[PDB]
């Protein structure tokens, strides 16, 4: 070699992992959202940095300082919407990144989904600390609610909740703490999600055949750098629609009231991305028990490989999966519903029903179909 | 969309409504009677405005320049013969020049004997360098706008 | 667990993605609140600042900024010795501080209306209803004074003294001053408290759609360029076999 | 390690295409499509479409009951006795 | 004044005609026990909501 | 015969890249401009004495 | 060689990107 540029530096040959990378040929529309999360990742910081360039940490000044970003600072009001809606994208994402995994058996890259499930936790960290960070009436009793729903563990619990808090409520050191913890997270998750990518370059991309495509393999650069810009254009789109024609619409929280320490939310919920696990959650009636099938529901991931049955990691090919694949996705919708709905009876029998639902589609229904679908083809 | 999206970020750094308003926000009226040194509260400052004598004017334009402590020939301060406008603060240790008072028909520094001519110009004491001046343009004959 | 006739969808002149605000029903809308309504809530983020936003001009506002300075000056603010002049002053907190508020009011506590439609489920049109909504109790209950009864309210009352009724106020133009009128002149003035930015976003979205047209379809052809190489291809094996 | 000369073997195969500049990004721009975006979707809909459709049948049942027995403050039991 | 007239239009359409009978009903078929939990409520939000859904509509033509 | 307008524009500017840069900043220029001006009004178009920028002779000068 | 027109080209793209897009 010489003066092959990107050879040349050795710094420069590492990046030819985003040009002269193999890349099947046969994929899905959905395996941008794999290069979309990423984008929303580093739009989340700049928008973020930019955000925390303006805000300050406090509990008198936090809903001050944010209506401040919004108002007498020079186009902070997109910005901090944009952040806002932003977190719904990368969140919307996040599970359009999973769906795939789990129906073309991405997950078989053992090492490479391991990652993903702690990127998934690490993001969810984040979003739920961010939300406390503007300090309005929902963010302050869903930081309570939550972090104290820790103190079901027995025998610490209590103690731990308290030294997470730093006090024994939720003032100024909280607040605090979610700040920092929000601002260097996002930097540990980069990492992550750099160390994820070098998993997943030792084996190459899936497809909805379920197939090896060495046989059909493309140039990265040439197709997929055009496919993503376009599929970021999409991205984009979907984000400032949102941003600048709705921009609350999807923020269902309403709740841009100063938190008054002793008040009622009528119906307390987070917000659209983690209801499943709080509908989880209600379904049972003590409380430790609801905490580790909250932590079950989002964990159960990591087993997904160990329950997978079939010969053909594809689900493509197979028809029952599919159907209770797709039905785990309208029982999840089912469960975000129920994540914004009363108390009540009707909500809790629904609930109840769609929890015991989602842990057997996962558990116990996908795996049987999977052998018998094996047992059809005479596998 | 580059253009816009990366110059509203930029934007946001550059100033604020509300540090703006703020910022610039001052007039004053012609009250001021030749000999009174008014005063202003402008960006957390005292803002000193003092409409003068042509005794005062003749007497200052008559200092000479080679020998102050903070050479600086009365003519180039004021942009007005008649107007002086000043910052209210010591620049010494920071205390509050008193108007009209001290060993020479300016200000006082009752804090370690600080002599300050009509100019802003130190005349005794560890006062290192003048009062200093304020930005600002006389706008009709009645206002004057500082900063 | 009483039902909430929340379900209001008033029609609006800024219901479009295009529409825009109505400054002249700010602008009215503005005085309603400064003579209806500057007596018990407040507007903290409110500064004076209507120029542009409003229609007042600065030498307008500055003069309508003055005179709330000068009789509810920073004396309630802790500016001793302040009067008439300065723009930076926020609306006038209507009392000292939020417990005293309370008293005023008999233990309720009017809230900050700059966030009222945007804080509150059901935005400008259930403040709208509100206002516009007070009805007969119901056969068979029972009300202390306070304790007015409103369709509208979660609770199934309220603690509101006639907020709005016709002739409260008179506007300089000569608009009909109508309970209903006026406010619908007052949710609005109220709507663009909640959300300045509201006009200024829709006329980007209207530059982001336009952009977005040109892009989408330039961008899709950039992807067929390029990939028509491979959708075009044929195949063909040829075994020695 | 190399990607691309070591992925695999393949013997015996011809493949035949032409250059972007000589050819049309969109052929049958809607007479393709129409009949491809049909058939996959008509293979689709039976397998995708039901469990959104039981969704919004339990939806659309579980609202009715709650505002009744909400509604039907009287549901429980009633007022006259 | 505007409000005022558009609101009894509204009423006068065979659908709030037709619910209206609820309320009637229920103000004064009240006994003498008088059971509180008997309040007129429900019926009545019926009836307003039905009146304002028209409102809305023909009221916003006559404000400026 | 002539060049179709896009083989003349070909050969004028889109050969030599730095041409096509060239190109490119100042149609990224001029375009700005129209669009804003054509954007602008379309939407000042549909809110018609809605915006103060309509509005400011009540109460201007007199 | 052709790198006279070329940075010639080059320079003035650069310029008039500043000047716009600044
Ligand atoms: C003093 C008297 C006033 C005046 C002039 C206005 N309001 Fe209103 N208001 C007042 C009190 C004491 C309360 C508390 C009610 C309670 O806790 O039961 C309220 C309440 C409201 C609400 C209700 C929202 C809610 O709590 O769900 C709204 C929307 C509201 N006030 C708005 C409002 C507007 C727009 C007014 C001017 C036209 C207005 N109020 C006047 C006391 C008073
Ligand atoms: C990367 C993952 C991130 C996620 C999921 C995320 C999400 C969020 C969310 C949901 C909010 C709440 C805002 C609201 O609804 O009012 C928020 C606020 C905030 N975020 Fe982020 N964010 C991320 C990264 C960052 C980064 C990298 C920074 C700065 C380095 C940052 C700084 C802030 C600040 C200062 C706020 C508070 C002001 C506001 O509410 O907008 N965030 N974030
Ligand atoms: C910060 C969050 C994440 C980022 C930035 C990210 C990034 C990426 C990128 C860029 C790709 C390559 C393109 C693609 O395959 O779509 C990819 C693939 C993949 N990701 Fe992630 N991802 C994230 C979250 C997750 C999560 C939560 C999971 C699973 C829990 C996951 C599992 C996978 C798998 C299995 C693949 C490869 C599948 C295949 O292509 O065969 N990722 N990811
Ligand atoms: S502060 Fe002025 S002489 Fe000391």
């Amino acid at each position: 070699m010489t003066n092959i540029r990107k050879s040349h530096p050795l710094m420069k040959i590492v990046n030819n992992a985003f040009i002269d990378l193999p890349a099947p040929s046969n994929i899905s529309s959905w395996w941008n959202f794999g290069s979309l999360l990423g984008i929303c990742l580093i739009l989340q910081i700049l928008t973020g940095l930019f955000l925390a360039m303006h805000y300050t940490s406090d509990t008198t000044t936090a809903f001050s300082s944010v209506t401040h970003i919004c108002r007498d600072v020079n186009y902070g009001w997109i910005i901090r919407y944009m952040h806002a809606n932003g977190a719904s994208m990368f969140f919307i994402c996040l599970y359009m990144h999973v769906g795939r995994g789990l129906y073309y058996g991405s997950y078989t890259f053992l090492e490479t989904w391991n990652i993903g499930v702690i990127l998934l936790l690490t993001v969810m960290a984040t979003a739920f600390m961010g939300y406390v960070l503007p300090w309005g009436q929902m963010s302050f009793w869903g930081a309570t609610v939550i972090t104290n729903l820790l103190s079901a563990i027995p025998y610490i619990g209590t103690n731990l909740v308290e030294w997470i808090w730093g006090g024994f409520s939720v003032d100024k050191a909280t607040l605090t703490r979610f700040f920092a913890f929000h601002f260097i997270l996002p930097f540990i998750i980069m990492a992550i999600a750099m160390v994820h990518l070098l998993f997943l370059h030792e084996t190459g991309s899936n497809n909805p055949t379920g197939i090896s495509s060495d046989v059909d393999k493309i140039p990265f650069h040439p197709y997929y750098t055009i496919k993503d810009i376009l599929g970021a254009l999409l991205l984009i789109l979907a984000l400032m629609l949102l941003v600048l024609f709705a921009p609350d619409l999807l923020g269902d929280p309403d709740n841009y009231t100063p938190a008054n320490p002793l008040n009622t939310p009528p119906h307390i919920k987070p917000e659209w991305y983690f209801l499943f696990a709080y509908a989880i959650l209600r379904s049972i009636p003590n409380k430790l028990g609801g905490v580790l099938a909250l932590a079950f529901s989002i964990l159960i991931l990591a087993l997904i490989p160990l329950l997978h049955t079939s010969k053909q990691r594809s689900m493509m090919f197979r028809p029952l999966s599919q159907c209770l694949f797709w039905a785990l996705v309208a029982d999840l919708l089912t469960l975000t519903w129920i994540g914004g709905q009363p108390v009540e009876h009707p909500y809790i029998t629904i609930g109840q029903l769609a929890s015991v639902l989602y842990f057997l589609l996962i558990l116990v229904l996908m795996p049987t179909a999977g052998t018998i679908e094996n047992k059809l083809l005479k596998w | 969309a580059a253009k816009n999206v990366v110059s509203q970020f930029v934007s946001s750094m550059s100033a604020s409504a509300d540090v703006l308003a703020m910022s610039k926000i001052e007039i004053k009226l012609s009250d001021i009677p030749e000999g009174k040194n008014m005063a202003f509260k402008w960006r957390g400052k005292p803002l000193f405005v003092r409409h003068r004598t042509k005794k005062e004017i003749d007497q200052e334009a008559a200092v000479e320049v080679s020998q102050l402590r903070d050479p600086q020939h009365d003519l180039e301060r004021v942009k007005k013969p008649e107007w002086v406008i000043l910052i209210g603060v010591c620049t010494h240790l920071g205390c509050v020049p008193i108007a009209n008072a001290g060993d020479f028909g300016g200000y006082y520094c009752p804090c370690h004997g600080s002599h300050y001519d009509a100019s802003g110009r130190i005349r005794k004491g560890p006062a290192p360098l003048n009062l200093e001046v304020p930005s600002y343009e006389f706008t009709s004959d009645d206002m004057v706008i500082v900063g | 667990s009483d039902l909430e006739l929340h379900p209001p969808s008033y029609p609006w002149s800024h219901r479009g993605l295009l529409s825009s605000l109505d400054h002249t029903s700010i602008r009215r809308g503005f005085q309603v609140y400064k003579q209806v309504c500057s007596s018990c809530h407040s507007m903290d983020y409110v500064a004076y600042r209507h120029l542009v936003g409003v229609c007042y001009t600065e030498d307008e506002a500055k003069a309508l900024a003055e005179e709330v300075e000068v009789q509810d000056g920073p004396n309630e603010d802790g500016e001793m010795f302040m009067r008439p002049g300065k723009l930076s002053d926020y609306f006038p907190k209507p009392y000292p501080n939020p417990e005293a508020a309370r008293a005023a009011n008999n233990g309720a506590l009017p809230p900050d209306l700059s966030y009222i439609v945007r804080a509150r489920h059901g935005g400008e049109d259930y403040v709208f209803s509100l206002l516009t909504g007070y009805c007969e109790p119901p056969t068979g209950v029972s009300l202390r004074e306070g304790l007015y009864f409103n369709p509208y309210f979660p609770g199934q009352a309220i603690g509101m003294a006639p907020p709005i009724y016709n002739e409260v106020l008179e506007f300089d133009d000569g608009t009909p001053a109508t309970m209903s009128q006026v406010a619908k002149d007052v949710c609005t003035f109220l709507r663009w408290a909640a959300e300045p930015e509201h006009d200024h976003r829709k006329r980007m979205g209207l530059k982001m759609l336009l952009m977005m047209g040109l892009l989408l379809p330039l961008v899709y052809a950039m992807k067929r360029h390029k990939w028509s190489v491979l959708k075009s291809r044929k195949l063909a094996y040829r075994p020695p076999k | 390690g190399r990607q691309f000369g070591h992925l695999t073997r393949v013997r015996h195969v011809i493949t035949y295409s032409l250059s972007p500049f000589e050819q049309r990004a969109f052929p049958h721009y809607f007479s393709k499509g129409i009949p491809n975006v049909l058939r996959r979707t008509r293979a689709c809909i039976l397998r995708v479409a039901p469990p959104f459709v039981a969704f919004y049948l339990v939806y659309t049942w579980g609202t009715q009951e709650f505002e009744k027995s909400k509604r039907k403050n009287p549901a429980a039991y009633e007022n006259d006795r | 004044d505007p409000l005022t007239t558009v609101r009894e239009q509204c009423e006068q359409l065979e659908k709030c005609v037709k619910a209206r009978e609820r309320l009637e009903l229920c103000d004064e078929r009240v006994s003498s026990r008088s059971q509180t939990e008997e309040d007129c409520t429900e019926e009545l939000l019926d009836f307003l909501h039905a009146r304002d859904h028209c409102v809305a509509h023909k009221l916003f033509n006559s404000l400026k | 015969v002539a060049p179709t307008l896009t083989a003349r524009l070909y050969s004028l500017l889109f050969r030599r890249t730095s041409t096509f840069a060239l190109t490119i900043v100042v149609g990224a220029l001029f375009f700005e401009r129209a669009f804003d001006q054509g954007a602008d009004a379309i939407y000042e178009h549909i809110n018609e004495g809605k915006l103060w920028k309509h509005i400011k002779h009540k109460y201007e000068n007199k | 060689r052709n790198w006279v027109p070329t940075a010639q080209l080059w320079g003035a793209v650069g310029a008039v990107g500043l000047v716009s897009a600044t």
